Order: structure tokens, then sequence, then C-alpha cells
């Protein structure tokens, strides 16, 4: 999802359904390489 | 009453308090108004009885 070689265009935006895992959001919360990181329905710290 | 949910624990399990308070304010305002309506109607009925 994130370290992908190539994306698609905005008018052909790529959708992927992620299912059946234990997602561990705090490392993706913690990476400073992502400039804008902001959440709307949920406060981001409660994702764990 | 405009809140995201009618259940208290879901906000608390989801939100950070400086917006959770903005939701809980709506919730307690609506419920307190309903309670005031109930007690007023009870007073009137009790006078008639």
């Amino acid at each position: 999802v994130f370290n992908a070689t190539r994306f698609a265009s905005v008018y052909a935006w790529n959708r992927k359904r992620i299912s059946n895992c234990v997602a561990d959001y705090s490392v993706l919360y913690n990476s400073a390489s992502f400039s804008t990181f902001k959440c709307y329905g949920v406060s981001p710290t409660k994702l764990n | 009453f405009g809140a995201i949910s009618s259940v208290l624990n879901d906000i608390l399990s989801r939100l950070d308090p400086p917006e959770a308070e903005v939701q809980i304010d709506r919730l307690i305002t609506g419920r307190l108004q309903s309670l005031q309506t109930y007690v007023t109607q009870q007073l009137i009925r009790a006078a008639e009885i």
C-alpha cells in the first residue's frame, strides 16, 4: 500500500479492500516521512 | 441531538476530550431539557390530584 513502486492517477484512483489482519497503526502514526496525517471520524491515538 | 451517537461509551472509546466535550455538551443539554419537561408535567398533574 505505502512502499509501492507506482501509483495510478487521481481520475483512476486505486482502491484496495484490506481485510483479515491485526493492523497496528502506531508505527504508521509514528512515521515522520508522511507530511499530512490527520483523521476525522476518530482521534488518531485510539486506533490501537 | 446532533451528536455522533446516542451511546456515551462509544464517544469515549473514540474521541480525545477537547472535542468529546463538544459532543457531551449537546447530549447533556438535550437530556436535561427532556428531564425538565417531565418534572414540569408531573408537578401539574400532582396539583390536579
